[PDB]
C-alpha cells in the first residue's frame, strides 16, 4: 500500500466516491475525513496540505479535488502524475464528468483504482488497455467455442440418444579515517 | 403485506442481467447503509451458481467482500464452500485474466473453508505464464502473511527459490516487498548477489531495499563492506526518486562532515533544478531538523 | 424443472454427472456443492443439482427445500451400504410433500464397478417399493453404461 484511500471528490464539503482499501474502523475515519475535506479549514489556495503529517493531497480539478492520502515520505513526481493522470483519465472511464454518469459508472471507477494502482505502485498506462484485463478478455472465448462446441457435440449426440431411448576510496578513505 | 423485494425480483427476469444491474445498485446504495432484509440471497443463490454475467459478478462478489461474510448466518451464509467451487473452477480457469480478476479479488477476499484447497488451487496458478496472476497472488499471500500466514507455513523460502525463476521486474518489485516482510535474509542473500547489477536496473524494487536496511543498524551493525561496495555505485544516483532518497537514506546512514557534505550538494543542485515548490520547502524541513 | 442428483457426491456420483456433462469424469475434487446443468429436453431444462450427501450439505440444502421437479438418485450398485440407513433418511423426504411433486429414476450406477442387487432387491430396500402418489418404474444405469435411461425419464416429463 502507499494509500489506504482515494477518493475522488467534488467540491461539496464532500468527496464525489471512495474506496476504503481496508475496513476496520467506519468512515469516521473516513467520516472525519471528508468532513475536514468539506471544510477546507477556509484555507485560501495551494494545491498540497499536509498537515500533521499526513499529506492531503489533492489537486483541484475544476470544482473537484481528486484527494489521495499519505503521512510519511514520497517522491512527488510521480504523486503529480497521478493527480493529473486522474484529470486525464476519467471522462473515458465514468464519462466526462457529471456525478452521475460516475454513479451509473461506480464500479467502472472502483475498479479503476485498484487497476490503477496496486497499493501505491503505478501499474501501467494506456487506458483502453487497462479495459482490457478484464471483462474485455480473450483467453476465456478462446477456451469456449472449443470447448462449448466439444460438449456440444457430445450433447448433440445424446439429443439423438436421449431421443430414440578510484573514486570511491576517495570517499572511503576520508570517512575511514 | 407483501414487499419490494420482490419487485426487485421481477425486474431480475425482466430484463436479465440488465435489471438485475439495477438490483444491484439499489441493493448496493441499501448495502451502502448497512440494511437490506436477507431473502433475496436465495434468489441469488439459485441463479448464480447456473449463471455467467461476469461483470454482474463482478458486482456481487465485491459486494459480499465489502460486506460482512461471517454473517450471522455464521461465519458462511454457510454455503461458502459449495458455490466456491465453481468459483475455484473459475479460479482454477484456464482463463487467465479471470483467475486474475478472481485473484485480484481474492486478495480482498479471506475465506478459509474455501481456502483450503485454493491454497492447492493458486499454486496452480502461479505457474500460468501472466505475471499479472503471479503478481496477484503476491497480494494475496500477503493478505495471508497475516492472515494465515501458517496456512502456507513453507513460503519464505519458497518464494526466494521462485525469484530464481523469475525475471519480470514487475513482480520482482512485488516479490521483494513481500518477502523482506517475511524475512529480510533471502533479500539480503540474493543483495549479495545483486550488488553489481543493480545499476543496470529499473528503480522500484531499489527503492525497497533502502527501507529494510535501516531498521536493522539501530538494533545492531557490523555489515559494512559488501554494502559499501555497492553503495559507492549507488553514489552515481540519477533519477529524481533516486536522488532524492540517494541523499536522504545516506544521511541516514552517515553525518562525517564528508557525509555531510555530499548530501548537501544533491540537494543544492536539486533545489537548483527543483520547480515544484512544495517539494522545495520539504527537504528544508528536513533541513530544519539536520 | 429441478432435478436433484444426491449422495455423496465425490464417488462418481459426480463422474455420473460429467460423464452426462461434458462426456467426461470427475476432474474436479469429489464435489460435495451445487454442481448445475441445465440439459434442455421439453424444454423444460432441467437444472441439475449433483450434491454430495456429504455431512452438511446433506444437513443443510433448506433453501433447496422449495418444491422439486425431478429425481435422479445416483447409485453406487456397489453402496449396498447406506441404503438401508438411508431408507431411515429417505422418510423425512417421504415426509416432505414438495417432495412428491416428482415422477422419478432411481439410477443404478456402479454396477461394473463392482456389482448391482435385484432390480427389486433394491426396491424395498430403499423402501423404495412402496410408493405410487409419485410415480415409480425403475432405471438402472451403472456409470459407465446405462441407456433406455430416456424411457425412464419419457415417461417422467410427460407424467
Amino acid at each position: 500500500m502507499v494509500l489506504l484511500a482515494a477518493a475522488v471528490c467534488t467540491k461539496a464539503g464532500k468527496a464525489i466516491v471512495s474506496r476504503q482499501f481496508v475496513e476496520m474502523t467506519r468512515t469516521r475515519i473516513e467520516g472525519l475525513l471528508a468532513a475536514f475535506p468539506k471544510l477546507m479549514n477556509t484555507g485560501k489556495q495551494h494545491t498540497f496540505v499536509e498537515t500533521e503529517s499526513v499529506r492531503y493531497v489533492y489537486q483541484p480539478m475544476e470544482k473537484l479535488y481528486m484527494v489521495l492520502i499519505t503521512t510519511k515520505n514520497s517522491n512527488i513526481l510521480e504523486d503529480l502524475e497521478t493527480l493529473r493522470l486522474f484529470s486525464r483519465v476519467i471522462p473515458e472511464y465514468c464519462r466526462a464528468l457529471e456525478e452521475n454518469e460516475i454513479s451509473e459508472h461506480c464500479f467502472d471507477l472502483i475498479f479503476a483504482f485498484d487497476e490503477i494502482v496496486a497499493l501505491g505502485y503505478r501499474e501501467n498506462v494506456n487506458l483502453a488497455q487497462i479495459r482490457t484485463f478484464t471483462e474485455m478478455d480473450s483467453h476465456e472465448e478462446k477456451v469456449f467455442r472449443a470447448v462449448r462446441e466439444t460438449q456440444e457435440r457430445e450433447a448433440k449426440a445424446e439429443m439423438r440418444r436421449k431421443a430414440k431411448e578510484k573514486e570511491v576510496d576517495n570517499f572511503v578513505d576520508k570517512l575511514k579515517s | 403485506e407483501p414487499p419490494s423485494e420482490i419487485s426487485l425480483k421481477n425486474d431480475l427476469e425482466k430484463g436479465d442481467v440488465k435489471s438485475k444491474t439495477e438490483a444491484l445498485k439499489k441493493v448496493i446504495i441499501m448495502i451502502l447503509n448497512g440494511e437490506k432484509l436477507p431473502g433475496l440471497l436465495m434468489t441469488i443463490i439459485r441463479f448464480v451458481l447456473p449463471l455467467q454475467d461476469h461483470t454482474i459478478k463482478k458486482l456481487l462478489l465485491v459486494f459480499w467482500e465489502i460486506v460482512p461474510k461471517t454473517t450471522p448466518d455464521g461465519r458462511l451464509l454457510h454455503e461458502m464452500i459449495l458455490v466456491c467451487d465453481a468459483y475455484r473452477k473459475d479460479l482454477q480457469h484456464p482463463n487467465e485474466f479471470i483467475r486474475g480478476s478472481t485473484l485480484r479479488f481474492l486478495c480482498k477476499l479471506k475465506e478459509a473453508e474455501l481456502l483450503e484447497p485454493l491454497m492447492p488451487a493458486i499454486r496452480a496458478c502461479l505457474e500460468h505464464r501472466h505475471s499479472y496472476v503471479r503478481r496477484n497472488a503476491v497480494l494475496a499471500i500477503y493478505t495471508i502473511y497475516r492472515n494465515f500466514e501458517h496456512l502456507i507455513p513453507d513460503a519464505p523460502e519458497l518464494i526466494h527459490d521462485f525469484l530464481v525463476n523469475e525475471k519480470d521486474a514487475s513482480c520482482k518489485r512485488n516479490a521483494f516487498m513481500m518477502l523482506i516482510h517475511a524475512d529480510q535474509d533471502r533479500a539480503l542473500d540474493y543483495l549479495s548477489t545483486c550488488i553489481d547489477q543493480v545499476q543496470t536496473f529499473g528503480d522500484i524494487l531499489q527503492l525497497v531495499i533502502v527501507e529494510l536496511i535501516y531498521k536493522v543498524c539501530h538494533a545492531n551493525p557490523s555489515e559494512r563492506a559488501r554494502f559499501i561496495r555497492c553503495i559507492y555505485n549507488l553514489l552515481q544516483s540519477s533519477s529524481p526518486a533516486v536522488k532524492y532518497e540517494a541523499a536522504g537514506t545516506l544521511v541516514t546512514l552517515s553525518s562525517a562532515p564528508t557525509a555531510i557534505k555530499a548530501a548537501a550538494q544533491c540537494y543544492i543542485d536539486l533545489i537548483i533544478k527543483e520547480s515544484d515548490n512544495n517539494v522545495k520547502l520539504i527537504v528544508l524541513d528536513r533541513l530544519v531538523e539536520l | 424443472m429441478r432435478i436433484l442428483m444426491v449422495g455423496l457426491d465425490g464417488a462418481g456420483k459426480t463422474t455420473v454427472l460429467y460423464k452426462l456433462k461434458l462426456g467426461e469424469v470427475i476432474t474436479t475434487i469429489p464435489t460435495i456443492g451445487f454442481n448445475v446443468e441445465t440439459v434442455q429436453y421439453k424444454n423444460i431444462s432441467f437444472t441439475v443439482w449433483d450434491v454430495g450427501g456429504q455431512d452438511r450439505i446433506r444437513s443443510l440444502w433448506r433453501h433447496y427445500y422449495r418444491n422439486t421437479e425431478g429425481v435422479i438418485f445416483v447409485v453406487d450398485s456397489n453402496d449396498r451400504s447406506r441404503i438401508g440407513e438411508a431408507r431411515e433418511v429417505m422418510q423425512r423426504m417421504l415426509n416432505e410433500d414438495e417432495l412428491r411433486n416428482a415422477a422419478w429414476l432411481v439410477f443404478a450406477n456402479k454396477q461394473d464397478l463392482p456389482e448391482a442387487m435385484s432390480a427389486a432387491e433394491i426396491t424395498e430396500k430403499l423402501g423404495l417399493h412402496s410408493i405410487r402418489n409419485r410415480p415409480w418404474f425403475i432405471q438402472a444405469t451403472c456409470a459407465t453404461s446405462g441407456e433406455g435411461l430416456y424411457e425412464g425419464l419419457e415417461w417422467l416429463s410427460n407424467s
